[PDB]
């Protein structure tokens, strides 16, 4: 009995590119797919079916075992929408991260979708076709995977629900969130009893390394300003730049005073004694800052965008709004090298934005596509993938964070 | 026989329902000869008023010939062929290579029955009051969308077993040419040939015989294929006294192809003599510096240089070289200075950068050429320092990431030939520029810039105050742009202003650049 899932009127399925992927990786898909085939997951597919979605595999935290990754964002984006996220999770004390993607595996695929599901093992230098197949089973990352194994899935977590009602448990895609506020020790020891549990039913892995996300103590990276001994000409300068800047958001902040002190064709590094005037100007603009904006609400009709900024030395920046210059959360990160990090951040980001409101953010990273392209899958660890698009961070903004 | 791949008409669509020409009577003849053993050989059947379809039929002794482009038109998508080949240097060398011809393979596959009624013909009676003989396809007709894909796909099937059964060999497929591969003894070789030739035919895939065979080289696309070693056909250069836009763009191009084996080919000179060209007739001289480039590549050219193959067991070493500006020549081998191939990398992204900022682009290139031929990164040897690279990286706002390289002293090393200071300088004068600017020790220049542009004008403004200032400056702008361009520290540009501020930049001992509002 298979759910018969339909396409968004009119589209079509993925026709996606293949990104070149090194032997090992090439290996790792063989012994995979070739495993998955025996076990009827994956069925190998014909020249009729011209559709194509990117695989990669990644690898697993504390595991030799590596993990195939499918890229489904073309096709879930292509998929029907289905016809709830629990806000009190963001404030439990410890959610940890699990794995429940072979919970699709045991679950037919409405036989008509199937050949969208399509992908390719490709070859080195070109010298053979490439593997190509497509999915019998529920597929991992595809977003109509949780919806279609809702049911069972709500089943099988009632008697632990009911049983350990001082624990939220939320899935998103292929994971599963699940907090509380009891002592570490114990956290941990209650998760293995969910893990034994869902053992009991069907075949579950430690996502990020098997340890505890702490979203009780996330916080908002409010703007800040440089608070020095003695001011010169250029500290002003840059000071009120930065204000000008924040001023946009926090209208109520007041430079009059500041650029006062800079009035004069003045040298650099002339030191400049700031007057009362300015100096409780000042006060007051650090004051305002001291918060977020008020009056920025999720919109959850709204795309969640995210951006980093590179700050160096091993330090990021990032910001998650809707609509600009409405910051919903504001953060830094600190490690490696510029793209292990980079990917870390991203995911480290992704996760919040599920955690906090269920839903991925679209990246927007300070990175050359052809890089990223390369290296990503050399770090990655989660089992979603977010959107994401490449650009040029301006010189500015950087250093106004 | 081969299991059917299932092929439908694109949604919505329906069959090809075209009329068919005219016949000379002299051609209706010949089709029937030649639609009678179709038929006699089970390859198309005649079928009745039922099917409503057609699709044109010509001759071309004689031939047959079916436009299907409509059918075509209405025929699903398909994986198709795959668009990308090996590249020479990504084979293993091989001992004995021998290529078979499938004989017309698409009219050995058979056709999906559901879609056969598709492909119906009509070949006219030669009397006016009589009917003409329909007929269809039951295999791959020639000419018709899916006949690659489907004809690839079953062979590749046909293959698979043979293939795991016989490991010691590798057999590429390419249309209808079908290379096998192996490190066998002549004999041994040619005999498990012999014995795939028989296989294929155990499926009525008729191959070429050995007395008939193709053997190496390989004069394929662009190459020339030997056992053990490989390169690109000859290329021969002309030796006019009055070239055309058009001849020399040739010339670039043919000289380009060889850039993958032959190293130190340049075409700058060349290039540079199709500016302003008006048609591609047009005749232009040769500068004084392109009868050298064309002679100097000549001369390269004159040597026979081949490539070696990849050795799996070896480690694949990139070294990259800085011909020009702009200009880097690299070159991939596993064993010592012995190379697979090499290559040459121009492209400027962004209108500036700095040879640090270019080169690390060339290892981005190079990495995904290699990732996409051997299926690995190579490690590289760059005439760049860790400590130059580490810097200009983490001061860089975008990330970046180089594998794993190696300092090379091989002039010239990529350096920066300037920094902007971090802070202030103290003790330098300072510049509040705008087309003009202000000092804090009274001075001042206004300039009156004709033609330029908004931004133009914001760099040129800072081209005056780096010009008259002393050997340490601070300069202060409003200008986000030409910070930007500046604060990124290019060394090189298209814009030749740009390229007058890098000068001065060069010379000073100590900048500070500053924004304001
Ligand atoms: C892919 C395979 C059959 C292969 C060769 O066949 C090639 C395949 C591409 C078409 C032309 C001939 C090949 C040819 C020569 Cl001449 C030397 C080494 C080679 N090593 C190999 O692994």
């Amino acid at each position: 009995e298979t759910v018969p899932v339909k396409l968004k009127p009119g589209m079509d399925g993925p026709k996606v590119k293949q990104w070149p992927l090194t032997e090992e990786k090439i290996k790792a898909l063989v012994e995979i797919c070739t495993e998955m085939e025996k076990e009827g997951k994956i069925s190998k597919i014909g020249p009729e079916n011209p559709y194509n979605t990117p695989v990669f595999a990644i690898k697993k935290k504390d595991s030799t075992k590596w993990r195939k990754l499918v890229d489904f964002r073309e096709l879930n984006k292509r998929t029907q929408d289905f016809w709830p996220h629990p806000a009190g999770l963001k404030k439990k004390k410890s959610v940890t991260v699990l794995d429940v993607g072979d919970a699709y595996f045991s679950v037919p695929l409405d036989e008509d979708f199937r050949k969208y599901t399509a992908f390719t093992i490709p070859s080195i230098n070109n010298e053979t076709p490439g593997i190509r197949y497509q999915y019998n089973v529920l597929p991992q990352g595809w977003k109509g995977s949780p919806a279609i194994f809702q049911s069972s899935m709500t089943k099988i977590l009632e008697p632990f629900r009911k049983q350990n009602p001082d624990i939220v448990i939320y899935q998103y895609m292929d994971d599963l969130y699940v907090g509380s506020d009891l002592e570490i020790g114990q956290h941990r020891t209650k998760i293995e009893e969910l893990r034994q549990h869902l053992l009991r039913w069907g075949l579950p892995p430690f996502l990020w390394m098997g340890y505890e996300l702490h979203p009780d103590k996330w916080t908002v990276q409010p703007i800040v300003l440089p608070e020095k001994d003695s001011w010169t000409v250029n500290d002003i300068q840059k000071l009120v730049g930065k204000l000008n800047w924040a001023s946009q958001i926090y209208p109520g902040i007041k430079v009059r005073q500041l650029c006062k002190l800079l009035r004069g064709t003045k040298a650099l590094t002339e030191v400049i004694p700031l007057t009362e005037e300015a100096e409780l100007e000042l006060a007051e603009n650090r004051e305002i800052l001291k918060e977020p904006v008020h009056g920025v609400y999720y919109d959850p009709s709204k795309d969640l965008i995210a951006e980093i900024q590179k700050q160096g030395q091993g330090q990021w920046t990032y910001q998650i709004y809707q609509e600009p210059f409405k910051n919903l959360k504001t953060g830094k990160y600190a490690r490696t090298n510029d793209v292990k990090q980079l990917t870390e951040a991203v995911q480290k980001i992704t996760t919040e934005s599920i955690v906090i409101w269920g839903k991925t953010p679209k990246f927007k990273l300070p990175i050359q596509k052809e890089t990223w392209e390369t290296w990503w899958t050399e770090y990655w660890q989660a089992t979603w993938i977010p959107e994401w698009e490449f650009v040029n961070t301006p010189p500015l903004v950087k250093l106004w964070y | 026989p081969i299991e059917t791949v299932p092929v439908k008409l694109k949604p919505g669509m329906d069959g090809p329902k075209v009329k068919q020409w005219p016949l000379t009577e002299e051609k209706i003849k010949a089709l029937v000869e030649i639609c009678t053993e179709m038929e006699k050989e089970g390859k198309i059947s005649k079928i009745g008023p039922e099917n409503p379809y057609n699709t044109p039929v010509f001759a071309i002794k004689w031939r047959k010939l079916v436009d299907f482009r409509e059918l075509n038109k209405r025929t699903q998508d398909f994986w198709e062929v795959q668009l990308g080949i090996p590249h020479p240097a990504g084979l293993k060398k091989k001992k004995s290579v021998t290529v078979l011809d499938v004989g017309d393979a698409y009219f050995s596959v058979p056709l999906d029955e559901d879609f056969r009624k598709y492909t119906a013909f009509t070949i006219p009676s030669i009397n006016n009051e009589t009917p003409g003989i329909r007929y269809q396809y039951n295999v791959l007709p020639q000419g018709w969308k899916g006949s690659p894909a489907i004809f690839q796909s079953s062979m590749t099937k046909i293959l698979e077993p043979f293939r795991k059964q016989n490991p010691d060999i590798v057999i590429y497929q390419y249309m209808d040419d079908l290379y096998v591969g192996s490190d066998l003894e002549i004999g041994q070789h040619r005999t498990k040939i012999e014995e795939l030739r028989q296989h294929l035919l155990r499926w009525g895939l008729t191959t070429p015989d050995k007395k008939h065979q193709k053997e190496p080289p390989f004069l394929w696309m662009g190459y020339e294929l030997h056992p053990d070693k490989w390169t690109v056909q000859p290329i021969v250069l002309p030796e006019k006294d009055s070239w055309t836009v058009n001849d020399i763009q040739k010339l670039v191009g043919k000289l380009n192809w060889a850039s993958q084996i032959y190293p130190g080919i340049k075409v700058r000179q060349l290039c540079k003599l199709l500016r302003g060209t008006k048609a591609l007739t047009e005749v232009i001289p040769l500068t004084e510096e392109a009868e050298l480039e064309l002679a100097e590549n000549r001369e390269i050219l004159k040597e026979p240089v081949h490539g070696v193959y990849y050795d799996p067991s070896k480690d694949l070493i990139a070294e990259i070289q800085k011909q020009g500006q702009g200009q880097w020549t690299y070159q991939i081998y596993q064993e010592p200075f012995k190379n697979l191939k090499t290559g040459k990398y121009a492209r400027m992204r962004g209108a500036h950068t700095n040879d640090v900022k270019q080169l690390t682009e060339a290892v981005q290139k190079i990495t995904t050429e290699s990732i996409v031929i051997w299926g690995k990164t190579p490690k590289f040897k760059l005439p760049i320092q860790k400590e130059t690279w580490e810097t200009w990286w983490t001061e860089y706002w975008q990330a970046t990431w180089i594998p794993e390289w190696e300092f090379v002293n091989t002039p010239p090393l990529v350096k920066l030939w300037y920094q902007l200071e971090k802070e202030p300088i103290v003790g330098a004068e300072t510049f509040y520029v705008d087309a003009g600017y202000v000092t804090n020790r009274g001075r001042q220049k206004v300039v009156t810039l004709t033609d330029t542009t908004n931004q133009k004008t914001e760099l040129q403004a800072i081209y005056l105050a780096l010009q008259d200032s002393g050997l340490e400056v601070n300069i202060v702008t409003d200008s986000q742009y030409a910070l930007g361009i500046i604060q990124a520290q290019p060394d090189q540009s298209e814009s030749e202003l740009v390229n007058q501020i890098i000068e001065q930049l060069i010379k000073k001992e100590k900048v500070y650049l500053a924004w304001v509002p």
